[PDB]
């Protein structure tokens, strides 16, 4: 049991690191969100 | 001339329907209407 609490709570430890350091942890959701972004800014330009 | 106020607009034959508001934007001399991003005229030079 000790031995898995410093595993465990290690383990959510690096999470961290791996979430601020990294920006393309959430590429999933950035696109997501870049792909409406993207499509109504098109949307717009169409009117010229 | 109306400002600030949604106004039924003909200028210079430019016709429309806008809210005739002052700004800062700076046309060299030989230029007229403003245009947008969806070529709508955005800014217009009083011709008066
Ligand atoms: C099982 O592995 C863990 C680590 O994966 C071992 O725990 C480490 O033991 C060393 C001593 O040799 C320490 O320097 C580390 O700090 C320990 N790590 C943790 C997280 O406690 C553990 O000893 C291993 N067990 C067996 C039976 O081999
Ligand atoms: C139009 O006439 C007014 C006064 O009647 C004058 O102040 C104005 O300067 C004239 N237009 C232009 C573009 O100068």
């Amino acid at each position: 049991q000790k031995l898995i609490a410093n595993q465990f709570n290690s383990a959510i430890g690096k999470i961290q690191d791996s979430l601020s350091s990294t920006a393309s942890a959430l590429g999933k959701l950035q696109d997501v969100v870049n792909q409406n972004a993207q499509a109504l800014n098109t949307l717009v330009k169409q009117l010229s | 001339l109306v400002k600030n106020k949604c106004v039924n607009f003909n200028f210079n034959g430019l016709t429309g329907t806008g809210v005739l508001t002052e700004s800062n934007k700076k046309f060299l001399p030989f230029q007229q209407f403003g245009r947008d991003i969806a070529d709508t005229t955005d800014a217009v030079r009083d011709p008066q």
